[PDB]
RNA sequence: CGACUCUUAGCGGUGGAUCACUCGGCUCGUGCGUCGAUGAAGAACGCAGCUAGCUGCGAGAAUUAAUGUGAAUUGCAGGACACAUUGAUCAUCGACACUUCGAACGCACUUGCGGCCCCGGGUUCCUCCCGGGGCUACGCCUGUCUGAGCGUCGCU
RNA sequence: GCCGGCAGUCGGCAGAGCGAGAAAGAGAGUGGCGCGGACGCUACGCCGCGACGAGUAGGAGGGCCGCUGCGGUGAGCCUUGAAGCCUAGGGCGCGGGCCCGGGUGGAGCCGCCGCAGGUGCAGAUCUUGGUGGUAGUAGCAAAUAUUCAAACGAGAACUUUGAAGGCCGAAGUGGAGAAGGGUUCCAUGUGAACAGCAGUUGAACAUGGGUCAGUCGGUCCUGAGAGAUGGGCGAGCGCCGUUC
RNA sequence: UGCGAGUGCCUAGUGGGCCACUUUUGGUAAGCAGAACUGGCGCUGCGGGAUGAACCGAACGCCGGGUUAAGGCGCCCGAUG
RNA sequence: AACACGGACCAAGGAGUCUAACACGUGCGCGAGUCGGGGGCUCGCACGAAAGCCGCCGUGGCGCAAUGAAGGUGAAGGCCGGCGCGCUCGCCGGCCGAGGUGGGAUCCCGAGGCAGUCCGCCGAGGGCGCACCACCGGCCCGUCUCGCCCGCCGCGCCGGGGA
RNA sequence: CGCGACCUCAGAUCAGACGUGGCGACCCGCUGAAUUUAAGCAUAUUAGUCAGCGGAGGAGAAGAAACUAACCAGGAUUCCCUCAGUAACGGCGAGUGAACAGGGAAGAGCCCAGCGCCGAAUCCCCGCCCCGCGGCGGGGCGCGGGACAUGUGGCGUACGGAAGACCCGCUCCCCGGCGCCGCUCGUGGGGGGCCCAAGUCCUUCUGAUCGAGGCCCAGCCCGUGGACGGUGUGAGGCCGGUAGCGGCCCCCGGCGCGCCGGGCCCGGGUCUUCCCGGAGUCGGGUUGCUUGGGAAUGCAGCCCAAAGCGGGUGGUAAACUCCAUCUAAGGCUAAAUACCGGCACGAGACCGAUAGUCAACAAGUACCGUAAGGGAAAGUUGAAAAGAACUUUGAAGAGAGAGUUCAAGAGGGCGUGAAACCGUUAAGAGGUAAACGGGUGGGGUCCGCGCAGUCCGCCCGGAGGAUUCAACCCGGCGGCGCGGUCCGGCCGUGUCGGCGGCCCGGCGGAUCUCCCGCUCCCGUCGGCGGGGGACCGUCCCCCGACCGGCGACCGGCCGCCGCCGGGC
């Protein structure tokens, strides 16, 4: 459990500070985990999710081998939408049903010179507890 | 109404208590607060004790206890003028000094003058600069001690 | 509860003579709330009866002959393992009761080596068995910070913190207790005497050198001596068939004697 | 057999009790413990593309600047940005700004009347008029200036 | 209630009893083939006799009666269906109540050992909320009065137009203001809710629009009065007073 | 003649009573007021007196058989039909 | 049952709680002692605002001593032998050492019996007598009365002692 | 008749600053009741409490004795315990009710007027130069002004102090700037930002798994991380975090070192000579309030009103006499202490939408009263709006279909949907209002998945089958053993002996007595304390005996018996 006696740790607060976080937390929280093959090329365990990823869906209705490309993030509702993830209304047209982050598996991520930054960053914060804790 | 042999009690409740209620939650708290500071006092001063200045050898008045030995408000003038020690210069090498104390008897003049003579002995004055000047102590003195005193400085026996 | 709940209201009964019925009611206005009814424990809203006050006897001081009585009854019960088994503890495969083990197991400083000493020990189906024991609280709790309840498991009394607390720290059910330190709280968990021990060595010597025997004193506690036992003979099943108390037995009339 | 009335059962109505949930209260504990004439607290009035209420903001009015972070806000359109550029949104916020009343401060609260300087239109100061800016409250300290006294005195 | 009984299940390490009128032992000594025997005893338990069984205020004891939460405990239950609710089903306990069967329901819940309480409702002209009989009942009766045809519409006793007959009768049911109201004023559209019937209508709702001053008022002046400065009083917020 | 006796602590509720055989005060009398003993209602159901505070019998865990008290046995209504 | 009052119905809420002072009873620990209040010391407090410990372990509260308004005082005598008047009084050495009477649960001895020993058991009668009750005595403090004796650093408006 | 100083008093939109108001949980200074009790009530009590007024602070106040005590004396103030429900007050009724001492938390002392001595040696403001200037300061220059002798600064304050002579060995601290190294205990002082382990493995139930089973050592991996929250249920490994003496980057602070510019050359002891006390104040009388303070505890109005070997106090008023203790009428001072307001948090044997703050929601909002003020009701669709496209009746509200969802038997006040009440269907009954208890009877809906009716052991008869029964052999396990008294270990709330461990053992003692330290007296003699040393009680080693036990606490053979496996 926790140590810290600064660590909220409770039912009501930890829900208010979840559904009332700003824009810039709801980024951190809505992180996904990297596909196994950029796992030991990254060393990274997850990573929040982007405009233009792509993504393959882990569980749900959607669940299976397709893999789809991010159409926009949705943030408010703590959610991402999928191209191929989609459902047909009663009159015809088709609406994005979302699909939640933490059901969600990256095959490869839209980089730019503000990710690279957060890949090694992440990756060299991993290799200090393998040297202080060998 | 009293029934059947009771003893006629007095309580103090026909105030207004009930706005005055003092509650003792912050007993635990408190003692951390105290104990907390206590040891930041001891780490302040490194090499003083952590109890502060020496008491002297005090006798009970009140006839009823008459025997016990306390630790008292500090020292008297007229017990330092004994030892040699000038009273504005007790007071930064650790002896409690007060003004308002008389000394009526003698054997418990000599108890203090024991006291704080022998105390002397065992005091270790670091010098004001690392070069020590004139009455200071050795440098041999210095590095088997880097350690303070914990409780009162020489306890008081009965 | 707040002393101000059922008081910042401002209300005062109507008089007789009208259809109502003798209760402080609110003073006029066009609201919902007006001549209602608050200042009683009756009334929606209003004050609860006898309202619960901050200066209640919340703590409960125990004299500390009677404190250190129950840690003696709780050490002495460690052993005996039909009190063991009785309290639940999965003891079948462990070699002797009183596990006593090296030092070394102070100077630990991973728990995969700690889970890997329960199994040595045949300790770890206690373990075992809180896994499955781990469940959603029933009633309110589970809304107060109570979410989940599980099993107690072995506690391990050490002597030296060394990284033995730093091991035996995930691994759920096991509490760690100091010698010097010991607590009847996790001794006797639920007022039950039963509770599965393991001790190292530094711990299993000191235990003598806390109380003592009948014939020394404490030698760490200033004025303590064990106990004396009301009666020594505990097994009176062989005290009713010693051939001394039979031969002044008279006969038995065990003839059932109906109507 | 009917119509009406009573009980029970099923189903359908009025009603929101019970139950499980809870971004909320109560109590205790810890740290700090900070308002204002450089205009406090409070109040009024305004501000979003579509904006009534809440909240936020002050004519720079749903926020400006800077730092951190880094692809969004979103109910609907829109358009900035290339995220290869101090850069969308958020938090921090240390720079700037902060309408009117309000201790409220030119005189009183009708948002009416004033005066003293400076500037621009009037004009090329020559007085009106208009617009903008800085001042003009009480109590009191030090100092400065101008004074008063058949107060105490000298010079005359 | 019984000086109640039961530790005696003392078994090829054995001999299975102490209901029997009478104070005490189925007591030790020394000379003259076939391996066999039902239940039990949570000793806070089991079993046997005798007597008794009302009850207000009131007292005591037992609850394996019930609710909520806590420490243990059931290798407890649960999306192959938890809580809650209904039930002409099956039942248990004297009883408090409890266990199953069916249906709804979808996410937590229960037993035992102890602990703690804001713990059990039929009333208090109890509080809150909801619903009945009354009851489709009382009622929609103060100020003389409406009728005919056409238009809109799905729909006209109530809207509009035309005609007729009336009333208010210039101290008016008229034409304008002050106080007060604050968009109620005007156009279009709707008829969901209000106008105690209805409504195509309205002061209802949704969209927009509308108040223009040197000469009309405020602004200026003072009356009755109010109210600062000086002054005085007051522990004090401040108070007295308008030429002292 | 019958019954196992003595003794010490706390302790609720009560402190408006009423009726009846007998004795009896005031009052003409009272279902009036006020006293003594005993028994009842209060606190108590049951059979009977048609009905019912106190009248007679009789006092009560749930039932079966038998038998009675007081009352009764033309019908209501068990029993002299 | 009332021509006494409240009650149309239903769902939820709804009333002997807490603190302190006590008295008694009960359970536990220690015991002429008991207690840790408060404070301090261990590990950062998850659980822990818990636990453990103290020449603080007794400062202190209660109890072990009471009686007086107070100055104050304060809980045992008896036997034996000697010294003066047998003077039931003063002074010297040993003994019993906390009284006696009655009732007293229990236990001990126990005549006898269940040629002759041991283990039990019962037993008329006799006892030391638990607790507790009653009584007579004894002792301490306050007070009343009757009297004498003893002692000194200060001989007295001294102090103590008796019934 | 004017000018020039001085004193008093004005005017300033003079130059430069200062105060107002709000909050007010805690505090300080006033003012200040009645409900209530005393079973009435008037003193008393409520209570110096509620209300009212002023004032600040992060704490305030108080604070270094005109103290407590009578002791072998303690020694600022603040808080806790105890004294103590005590002394005392009280129609001595109800009730009210301290303080000393002791144990603790904390602990820090000082500065003026006067007396004096120094050439006003002092301070404020304006102008110029250097430094840094976002808490306007340091140094220098100015017949540049002002304040000040109606008293500024230095020494100096009751603990004595000051000035001279003489003895002792002497020279570091402070202020304003600048730079540098150690991240400077809660493990690195604080604040901010970003990160750091391990299954979405296989199969299976479901609308969705976070469910269930398994995964080479109970299972796969991490665990200095199995708290929590979200994710379509019930998640250590999906995610954020969590743990960590974990990592990285900024900002701020204090402690240390060095440099520059300044200020400061400030001791103690002996002897001699000097000085030293705060007035309408203490105190007394009276009055009123308060207090436990009682012939007046304390505070106020009036009157009287001082002294210096004096004055105050010493709980009974007054007079006399010995004493004991302080020095009032001036001021500053952190810490231990309180905190229902505010900021940021943590936690709960607390309530869970008639409960919990009035307010879980657009709550001090809607609304009411002219105003002071009063003041609500109101949580939940669904995993995801996927919020019912489209056909038909009706003008439409409303329907029938169709469609979505596991579910609308979840359809915009939509998680379940109780009772009162009402509508409809099935059954039954109905002129002594309805309803109830006992006893039956009849009719229903369901249950006994009843409808040729329960088995359990021994023996007898004939029909069938095993790789089988008794008795032997080997191996293993177990029980028992008065083996009358096998051998060996262990323990003892039992002892003896060696009194051995004594030193190759510690503790405690109100049992006694070479070394060290201190003062008194002339290297010595007497005193005090401590450390050895001896003694006593209690825990340990050796041999043997005896006792008990291994039946809360055993090892190997041996003898008997039982069980299992394998050979027959």
């Amino acid at each position: 459990m926790k140590f810290n006696p600064f660590v909220t740790s409770d039912r009501s607060k930890n829900r208010k500070r979840h559904f009332n976080a700003p824009s810039h937390i709801r980024r951190k929280i809505m992180s996904s985990p990297l596909s196994k093959e950029l796992r030991q090329k990254y060393n990274v365990r997850s990573m929040p999710i982007r405009k233009d990823d792509e993504v393959q869906v882990v569980r749900g209705h959607y669940k299976g081998q397709q893999i789809g490309k991010v159409v926009q993030v949705y943030r408010k509702k703590y959610v991402i939408y999928i191209e191929r993830v989609q459902r047909e209304k009663a009159n015809g047209t088709t609406v994005h049903v979302g699909i939640h982050p933490s059901k969600v598996v990256i095959t490869r991520l839209k980089l730019d010179k503000d990710r690279k930054k957060i890949l090694e960053r992440k990756a060299k914060s991993r290799q200090v507890g393998k040297e202080k804790g060998k | 109404a009293p029934s059947r042999n009771g003893m006629i009690l007095k309580p103090h409740f026909h105030k207004d208590w009930q706005r005055r209620v003092a509650t003792w939650f912050n007993q635990p708290a408190r003692k951390i607060r105290r104990r907390k500071a206590r040891q930041a006092r001891a780490r302040r001063i490194a090499p003083r004790p952590a109890s502060g200045p020496l008491r002297p050898i005090v006798r009970c008045p009140t006839v009823r206890y008459h025997t016990k030995v306390r630790a008292g408000r500090g020292f008297s003038l007229e017990e330092l003028r004994v030892a040699g020690i000038h009273k504005k210069v007790a007071r930064t090498i650790g002896i409690s000094v007060d003004p308002r104390r008389r000394n009526k008897s003698t054997e418990s003049l000599q108890a203090n003058v024991q006291r704080l003579k022998e105390y002397r002995s065992k005091l270790v004055l670091f010098p004001r600069k690392p070069s020590a000047p004139k009455k200071g102590d050795s440098s041999a003195e210095e590095l088997k001690l880097a350690t303070q005193l914990t409780g009162p400085v020489m306890p008081i026996r009965n | 509860v707040s002393e101000l709940a059922g008081h910042q209201t401002s209300a005062e009964s109507w008089g007789t003579g009208r259809a109502v019925a003798r209760i402080p009611r609110v003073r006029g206005g066009g609201t919902h709330r007006s001549g209602q009814g608050a200042f009683g424990n009756m009334c929606r809203g209003g004050r609860m009866f006898a309202p619960t006050k901050t200066w209640r006897r919340w703590h409960r001081r125990v004299n500390t002959t009677q404190k250190r009585y129950a840690i003696c009854s709780a050490l002495a019960a460690s052993a005996l393992p039909a009190l063991v088994m009785s309290k639940g503890h999965r003891i079948e495969e462990v070699p002797e009761l009183p596990l006593v083990v090296e030092d070394k197991v102070e100077g630990y400083k991973k728990t995969k080596e700690a889970v890997l000493l329960l199994k040595k020990l045949k300790a770890w189906n206690d373990i075992k068995k809180v896994y499955a024991s781990q469940r959603m609280r029933a009633g309110k709790g589970k809304m107060r910070n109570r979410r989940r309840i599980q099993r107690r498991g072995p506690c391990v009394i050490y002597n030296e913190d060394n990284g033995i607390v730093k091991a035996f720290r995930n691994i759920p059910g096991i509490t760690l207790l100091n010698v010097t330190k010991l607590n009847i709280l996790k001794l006797a968990p639920g007022g039950h005497v039963g509770r599965f021990c393991i001790w190292t060595e530094s711990a299993f010597r000191k235990l003598d050198d806390l109380y003592g025997t009948w014939r020394k004193a404490a030698s760490l506690k200033s004025n303590y001596n064990l106990p004396m036992h009301k009666m020594l003979n505990t097994d009176l099943s062989r005290i009713l068939k010693s051939p001394e108390i039979q031969r002044a037995l008279r006969a038995p009339r065990k003839k059932i004697h109906r109507r």
